């Protein structure tokens, strides 16, 4: 059956990157017209998989992970990269077999007053494990005084709002990102294409 | 069947193509480093745009560029017979 | 730096190149099976000529074609940055 | 008369970089032994002034600016640099005529339990002007909603403490910085070398 | 520039060559039936030696033998301007 | 059975041969541009001389050179089993 | 039967290039020994015919055209060539299928009192058609004034004699030319000719 | 005084190359306006003399030699050239100190019906020596038989008319040529220009 | 005071100049093989025209090109202070 | 292949070149008095910078400026075929 | 009086020196870009050590490197008579 | 790449160099007073000898020494990246 990429790519509201939405899709056929209708992509990168041969891929589940990030941070949605998004929000495993698709969403997600609805985690005690989700709001103790649950000096609320305004530079504009991760049944070399 | 390639810069490649494909809905330009576990990445251009610019190629590595025609009726990609290796320097 | 490829037939290829160089004595056009460790076809065309024809490619094989500028003064060979793969 | 350089370079408590100590030193001879006893420097740079010819300059006063910063931030103590320390803590003017002296104070300022006495301004509404200094601790509003002076989500206390530990890498260790700004007396070609 | 061929036995061909390429890493001697849609056989010899023997030529067959200077930088194969056609 | 070739000039060729023929009246050295309609030319040498000079070749083309042994008794030509291709400089 | 190449090649007197002898020879065996006794040739070229496979060429008639020219001019006995001998005396077709045999005849044709008996056409109103012979001795008119059939200013008698002298350089010496043109029955790739 | 170059360059009739005019001008100031007004030139070449320092030459006499030739023969009006204009009509010495000025005269000297009034010597028994002139109309004996002074088969009237028609190719069009030969009192390194 | 030189072919050179003079009546472009008492050749362009093409240089020779301004009022040639040496092959 | 020269001052010269090299490591700008038996002055500029400034020429002297492209790979220097003579006055 | 300069890396320089002074307290290695208003930088080494390493020079610019002997009892800097200009690769 | 200087005598300067170019035909050691319009002096040594002695410098004067690798094919002087400034006794 055709993948519900309609719900993945034309979702009305994307997730905050810390609350990145995961959809599990049972073995499905990629309608590439759904993907390609979004162009130009800032990123359409695939690791291990050939982007045009996604239907030849022997897979049982695809996970689509959807979130909004800044355009200059889209670099960090790749294996081995480091920075606030990789380290504290969404870590790709180094052995990722999948695609990262990122398109500019300045038209939808910014507002002239600034859209402060998209949160990202700025502080965490240790790096995020691959595909770990946090969504905690415990005050981050950055110093030798425990915070007692009150924000203050060395006592930060872990989440910070992105500022998205139409007028911001291309690097500071909101990009929607979808990560497709495939549970491969055998290997990219084995062919299981629809008959 | 034609393909033309001009290097705008050592890191940037301008590609033009003609292939005998009836009603292409999208052209897909796929590029990546040769052989390695490197990323493969695509540019998508509408079927009317028979030219594309690839930019930000890593210096000093061998990139392979392949053009596909996508047909929505078939949901298939048809490879262009001619494929390009480029060395960015 | 430009390269243009027109396939005249499934087994015939018309190749045009602009390679920035100060002096070129010969263009050497090398082609063969992509797998390597395989026999090499070579055409030498005089540096005055920026076009060459490849013909008699075996059907159904991947060929790689590379253009080298060659200048005798120090046996300098420079590969064209752009190289072609063709499926016949 | 011999400069009060001993008081600047040998003091127990260096300043925090938000509250950097400026000492006005009257026209005096640099006892270079006090400087060179600090070696090896991370940077000893002079701009316009030649390092070995400080005593050939004619100057009415030298201003010594003292602070502790992280070793990877000493890059920012130069004209035209950008970053948190340059932009929110200590900005040097583009035509600075002076010397930047920085030396590793890991031995003095790090503690195995971490120091956290040294504070830097992490957020500011705008860049500091050259040689501007802010001790203000009003809570920085990062977000859309006024903070009412209570820290929390999108409302950050503007100063953060440094985590200086002996085990930190040579880039994260504390470096003491002294910036000498010279009030050159008219034409720099004039020589006032002691007899 | 020299090429010398002694046919010693009808099916073995002793080839010697001299060309002005200094930067030769290896010589490739490449031979096969003339256009015969048939395999081309590769013999590699060290650049220090300028003689080789080809053996096992099929009888009654017109062979083309070409000598290429092989340079490991970017895989140049430069064709010695003299080529041999031999009928066993 | 021997053949030797020296390119004394990029457009000139010095050839030696040794055929095992019982007797030869003349050796005919035949040369011409390969596969072309171009003229095919001979130099006739008495059987006493086992070297020949070919000169004035066009630069930048592949010539084919073949040596033939003429026997007067039968007016046949016997081809030398070794044949030369030369790419003029 | 043997070709009468003795008659063509050893004839004591050759034709002038304006009056070039055409001898028709019916299908015959070429004895190359007679031809090779002329060695060394200035040219033995063949066009569309392999010089050594002349017997395997099957033809109904070979046309032997004979004349004398300077060694300089033997170049002009080829397809597409231009010059006084090609243009006004003997035009070889573009699609010529035959052999041009030209040998030095300095000993036979030169005399110390030069051999002015060989004539060539220097002026003609138009380029000679392929294999046209022109015996006409009408006065050629170069000028705007009618010649009234008498030589004079701009009014030239069209034939000029060659000066052939033993002392003249290798290029100005006389070369006897025989052109063998074949009226082919079969292309030389065919199995044909004497058993 | 000003050179009479106006009379040389602007004359209504130029000389036939066989009858090339020599005008002798006693030491004069070259008005370059007259020369340069004719441009573009096919050639303005000077030998032993710098074209723009022609006024600096310490010359005592200048000879202007003037005639019409075909454009492709202007190549022959140079020191050491050979061909029927150099050989039989106008020979420059190998040590020529002077200038060759040639300009296309198609507009003046050609006629649609053909101008045949410009003559060249086509035959001469021996080459001209430098600046020699020969206006004789003796019949040229090309053959063994003397001509008796009457034109015929082997006996040419030695002067031939150029055909100049406006539609002839640029190489066949008439070029007017002026050759300036200077008598120099001292090597060109001396200067005797206007005071 | 400007001079710009473009080699259009190895045998052909395009020159543009801007010389600081007024009422320049002709520009004279003088070229000649260096030394050897070679022929020195001039090309004349009206003072309106500040570009010229030199062609038919010998294929392997060092040519010197100098631009002069001619003023008819003075009858005098003023050299351009920039002069070109060109190596044709 | 281009060279462009602007004299900004009788003793100061601005030189722009477009030389068709495949790769350039350094451009060398070499100048001195035309006698050649005289001390050379040399600038080296990065291969990316194809504009250079020559300053403080001695007034009243004939200077020859020659551009070389230098490549480390095989100690290759190519002279630019255009050389400039300047008369500083 | 010695100055030994080894360019171990295009952007790195190793200097060894001697100047003939009894009881130098510190040697000061002062380097900076030539001529322009630029950072001048020092490395201080005890008088015991007669070798020093400079790193991180900007590619493609000229640096001046000077060594000074500092005498404490006189509070005075004595320059080394030999000084280096280095063009960074 | 190396340069060593010894001031063997206040006016006698001993220089030793190693640089990577093999194509060196001559080294020219060029020395002159810093910009004083003084005549620059050139000393030539054959490329096998990688050391030179300079003598006769004026006392109390500042001198620049540059080593150039000379290649005769195109008169290229390639400056050694390390240049010496000397303040004589």
């Amino acid at each position: 059956n055709l993948c519900p990429f309609d719900e993945v790519f034309n979702a009305t509201r994307f997730a905050s990157v810390y609350a990145w939405n995961r959809k599990r899709i049972s073995n499905c056929v990629a309608d590439y017209s759904v993907l390609y209708n979004l162009a130009p992509f800032f990123t359409f990168k695939c690791y291990g998989v050939s982007p045009t041969k996604l239907n030849d891929l022997c897979f049982t589940n695809v996970y689509a992970d959807s979130f909004v990030i800044r355009g200059d941070e889209v670099r960090q949605i790749a294996p081995g990269q480091t920075g606030n998004i990789a380290d504290y929000n969404y870590k790709l495993p180094d052995d990722f077999t999948g695609c990262v698709i990122a398109w500019n969403s300045n038209k939808l997600d910014s507002k002239v007053s600034g859209n402060y609805n998209y949160l990202y985690r700025l502080f965490r005690k240790s790096n995020l494990k691959p595909f770990e989700r946090d969504i905690s709001t415990e005050i981050y103790q950055a110093g030798n005084k425990p915070c007692n649950g009150v924000a203050g000096f060395n006592c930060y609320f872990p989440l910070r709002s992105y500022s998205f305004r139409p007028t911001y530079g291309v690097g500071h504009q909101p990009y929607r990102v979808v990560v497709l991760s495939f549970e491969l049944l055998h290997a990219p070399a084995t062919v299981c294409g629809p008959k | 069947t034609k393909l033309e390639v001009v290097a705008a810069t050592p890191t940037s490649l301008l590609i033009s193509w003609r292939m005998p494909m009836f009603t292409v809905d999208f052209y897909v330009i796929q590029y990546g480093e040769t052989g390695g576990n490197s990323p493969v990445q695509v540019q998508v251009v509408p079927g009317s745009t028979r030219t594309a610019t690839i930019s930000g190629l890593k210096p000093g590595v061998d990139y392979t560029i392949t053009v596909y025609a996508y047909v929505q009726r078939d949901n298939l990609h048809y490879p262009h017979p001619i494929s390009i290796n480029y060395r960015t320097g």
